[PDB]
RNA sequence: AGGGUGAAAAGAACCCCCAUCGGGGAGUGAAAUAGAACAUGAAACCGUAAGCUCUCAAGCAGUGGGAGGGGGACCAGACCC
RNA sequence: ACAACUCUCUCUAAGGAACUCGGCAAAAUAGCCCCGUAACUUCGGGAGAAGGGGUGCCCCCUCACAAAGGGGGUCGAAGU
RNA sequence: ACGGUCCUAAGGUAGCGAAAUUCCUUGUCGGGUAAGUUCCGACCCGCACGAAAGGCGUAACGAUCUGGGCACUGUCUCGGAGAGAGGCUCGGUGAAAUAGACAUGUCUGUGAAGAUGCGGACUACCUGCACCUGGACAGAAAGACCCUAUGAAGCUU
RNA sequence: UCACAUCGACGGGAAGGUUUGGCACCUCGAUGUCGGCUCUUCGCCACCUGGGGCUGUAGUAUGUUCCAAGGGUUGGGCUGUUCGCCCAUUAAAGCGGUACGUGAGCUGGGUUCAGAACGUCGUGAGACAGUUCGGUCCAUAUCCGGUGUGGGCGUUAGAGCAUUGAGAGGACCUUUCCCUAGUACGAGAGGACCGGGAAGGACGCACCUCUGGUGUACCAGUUAUCGUGCCCACGGUAAACGCUGGGUAGCCAAGUGCGGAGCGGAUAACUGCUGAAAGCAUCUAAGUAGUAAGCCCACCCCAAGAUGAGUGCUCUCCUAU
RNA sequence: GAAGGUCACGGCGAGACGAGCCGUUAUAGGUGUCAAGUGGAAGUGCAGUGAUGUAUGCAGCUGAGGCAUCCUAACAGACCCACAGACUUGAAC
């Protein structure tokens, strides 16, 4: 009954939730600053994190391997090229969740993520 | 794990090809039949020359199973076929020859099945 | 109530697959220990109308404890810790207050164990998971499949009986397994081995207390 | 399935109040946040 | 199926809230406790305010007895809740 | 959010109709090529009867067999 | 098989037969299964088959009925896990059938003979939400059965 | 041999309300008719399991009947069937009430609609608890009632901890084997009472170390096609895994542990001791002892809303705060 | 603003919602690492006409589990509450 099950399921099927996780992911990293809800939010850490530290061994095989993840090549050439000078210092948690007022039309509870 | 229904091969050479359980014996109230086991059963096939006609019901003793016993030692042992070896009445099978390979749970209540077997 | 000997509190560390020199795989409970299962009062037919021990268990930073327990464990002069819990005996006498249990001293191995603790939280659970009921029939069209069916017989009874069994909330209830062999206690560890299956995952307290047979209570 | 009477009168109110304790629940959750609007939150 | 602001449209210039709707002052009028959803405005139903009063109760809800409390700018062994 | 329960689905150790009014429902079969095909018959059928074997990918023989046919290799537990 | 006797227009020929006909009845016998009120073949005591309301056979064909096998499996032993759509919580919008009045306990007794309401006992703080359907002779349609009306209407001779 | 071990003719007297009736008292402005599934509960007139008397009781195994309703009372073949017969079992395969329990819980095979057929009855339309094939089972819970779970208030100053137990539930089930002992008994054949060990069955409580299922989170192969400019290498889709092959945690059992125990109390049938009424006798009228899975404590969970609101330890009572 | 309680904030082997329990400078996430799963990546070298193999390499990818470390978020803060306890008797310094 959930016990020790970790999975963020942000109300969708495993089709839309990878899609959802994915977009999100490139939109934070292109403006670097998004408004979405706290679920959505929340969940987003593992992808931001984990890519980020992908961009750390910046290697044929881990530009591949973040390439797979973006579905837009010419963010994932700004990382690489980035994140080794403004992230070399930070070990983990390259994320921050601000969280804002509630959404008008449905109560939706409401946050920012952005690059720390 | 050999219940009513379940189809079990002859282990030994007493003339009976293929067997068909449909009742455990010993232990009542049991779902099934383990390992070390009597059962009873239908003959569903046999060699046609031997004593032991078809559609026949006979005690049977279940000597290989698809279902793993375990020892205390941890080992467990699966085997690939689920069959049984055809019991006189409280000794000896009918045959003098038994086939496969049986385990060593057997020989407390059936000390004579494990002399004639081949490979313990 | 009355139990056979004093009890110690514990906690619950998983799963071990322990052998011994035969060669006999054995299941069993690793069992460790925080600071203390300190005596904290004692109760008396005198002043309290029975007879008893409180012990406590696991250290903390006195700020997380209320001023009147913290007045409590004060007045024992006692490390601050959670989890006081009572022991009701028949004997009263040698369990002076600021008393350390000495669970290796205490118990001596091949004992048999008595171990309670709250178990796993299964949630509202349905009438078959909760009380074993069988389901109905899946096809030859039986909209019945998992429910309780009837309930009740007629007008006769007219009402659905006390105690009836239904769906509800199974789990996060403290149950008594007793009888439990200590196949071994380190003393480099400080920690118990105990055969078996203890309730609750790893974390949870355990009361460990001796066997309470009917040849060792009261006629 | 059917309800036998009406509820009528009383007993609605009681169920109405408690549901307008809700809405009680809201205002002060939202006041509390009012204070924290104010100043700081870094 | 769906009539009745006023005698007279005199149907609300101006100010405030304010994107609208609508509202409050102002002004008109005998009256706006006649403001266009406008004349008299009953009941069910929905509230707001005050007096008393229920959380060991069991009840076709009243009735006879009536503890304790409250009155009505009108001094009662009277009367009402 | 990830309780029961219901539905639309996915899988399931050992057994394999023991279910049940009834194998209802589910499962299994499946394309092509080659071999093979019984009782009976109104001699047209039965018949795709039944039952078996081969299929991916690469490289070759052929003055004419829609990745043919045949020969040899190579990958996977598995080649419609 | 063979005769006697009565009645009748004449007394069932071939075939088939316990059947879509068979009441007694799970007829009896054999086959099929460890076990078969269903099934197949035979018997004939055909209650009450029968020759164009055809008789009896028949290859093929059947979303036809009815038995048996192989393969196959959650149909079942005996459940378990997981994915969606609901259910649950929050915000927005917002119905319904029902409803004498409802301050609406259990037991046994009573009574238009089966009571939350009547008698005696017992039990029971007040009030939500989630789940469950035993009762309110729960809701739904002035019973479609049964019978009545010197009711209605079809159809027959 | 002997009515009274075991049967009991001719006759007589009772209770029960499960059958088939009689009556027509409630219900025709509707209370759904059998059997099956699910889930109960209760009765004793006891199928087995506990404890007994008698026996035409040598023992074993019975027969009979007294106490006892705590527990249990299989899996199939045939039939719509309950019932019944049969196969394989087994400690045993108990019998009933609860609207022949339970359809606002399920099923629709049977039986009460329309179609169609066979036999039969009917001049005919049509008919026949005769037969055959086919034939739509509703519902969002107001109240009581239940299983859960909160909130308020109460408990007399307010709190945080620890418990006491009125009360209330769950659980106290059964199997063969071994020793006693081949002993007692019995000519042999066979084969105990009493008690102590054994490994199971069903049943419940808990767990995931082992064996696994699942595990759309993860890893691997592979079809089709599309995208990433192209090869390489990835991504999308093939409902709510394209299809397979593996699988940690979680959850699960077929897996692992644990459980049922008492030389405690009062009893039921029964067996007694002492002992009159009635110089004797007599289990009783005084008194008292053995003596059951039944009853009560004990085991395990809940529990002071136990308004009868218990008991203990400890903390706090300043001011606009 | 007492003791304390309730909210908010990060959570949970607790949970339908409330409830329960932990945390609020080692609670969750991240990062580091290590059990464990899966099975030998990519790139390049070499072998073969080629499908492919083969070495670098118990790799690579995961890591719901354990342990480490404040890198991120537990900021900001709010609400409730106090007369030392009506009344009567009797023992007691």
């Amino acid at each position: 009954m959930k016990h020790g099950r970790k999975i963020h399921r942000l109300s969708r099927p495993a089709d839309q939730r990878r899609a959802l996780l994915r977009g999100l992911t490139t939109q934070l990293l292109k403006h670097g600053r998004i408004k979405t809800t706290r679920a959505k939010a929340s969940a987003m850490r593992k992808y931001v994190d984990k890519m980020i530290t992908l961009a750390k061994e910046g290697s044929l095989h881990k530009r591949r391997q973040a390439l797979g993840f973006i579905y837009e090549k010419q963010i994932v050439h700004a990382l690489f090229a980035e994140v080794p000078e403004r992230y070399g210092d930070r070990n983990g948690g390259y994320t921050r969740i601000i969280r804002t007022l509630p959404r008008r039309g449905d109560n939706a509870p409401m946050a920012y993520i952005e690059l720390v | 794990m050999i219940q009513p229904q379940t189809h079990l091969n002859v282990a030994d050479n007493s003339g009976a090809r293929e067997l068909m359980c449909i009742r455990i014996i010993g232990a009542s109230n049991r779902r099934y039949a383990r390992i070390g086991d009597v059962i009873v059963a239908v003959i569903k096939e046999a060699i046609p020359n031997t004593p032991l006609e078809r559609s026949e019901v006979i005690r049977a003793v279940v000597v290989r199973t698809c279902k793993e016993l375990k020892r205390d030692n941890g080992m467990i042992i699966r085997y690939d076929d689920n069959a049984a070896v055809i019991i006189d009445q409280e000794g000896n099978p009918k045959g003098t020859r038994i086939f496969g390979a049986i385990a060593r749970e057997l020989r407390q209540k059936f000390a004579k099945i494990v002399s004639l077997a081949p490979e313990v | 109530s009355v139990d056979a000997g004093i009890g110690v509190m514990g906690t619950k560390l998983g799963m071990m697959s322990f052998f011994e020199e035969d060669g006999t795989v054995v299941p069993v409970t690793v069992i460790g220990f925080k600071e203390g299962n300190i005596v904290t009062q004692v109760k008396t037919e005198s002043t309290d109308g029975y007879n008893a021990v409180q012990v406590g268990y696991e250290r903390l930073r006195d700020r997380k404890l209320t001023m009147p327990e913290r007045g409590h464990l004060n007045k024992a002069g006692v490390i601050p810790m959670r989890h006081l819990q009572e022991f009701r005996l028949v004997s009263v006498d040698d369990f002076t207050p600021s008393q350390k249990l000495l669970f290796e001293e205490l118990f001596k191995e091949g004992d048999m164990v008595d171990i309670s603790g709250t178990t796993i939280g299964k949630g509202f659970q349905g009438g078959i998971k909760r009380h074993n009921f069988k389901r109905g029939l899946m096809t030859h069209g039986s909209k019945s499949h998992r429910a309780l069916g009837s309930i009740g017989a007629g007008t006769t009874p007219g009402h659905v009986y006390k105690g009836k069994k239904m769906p509800g909330r199974m789990g996060g209830t403290k149950t008594k397994i007793r009888k439990l062999k200590i196949m071994k206690i380190d003393t480099d560890l400080r920690v118990v081995m105990i055969k078996g299956a203890v309730p609750g995952k790893p974390g949870n307290l355990l009361r460990l207390a001796p066997a309470k047979i009917v040849g060792k209570n009261i006629p | 399935a059917v309800p036998k009477k009406r509820t009528s009168i009383y007993k609605k109110r009681i169920r109405k109040n408690i549901w307008k304790k809700k809405g009680y629940w809201a205002a002060l959750k939202a006041f509390s946040l009012a204070k924290s609007l104010s100043t700081g939150n870094s």
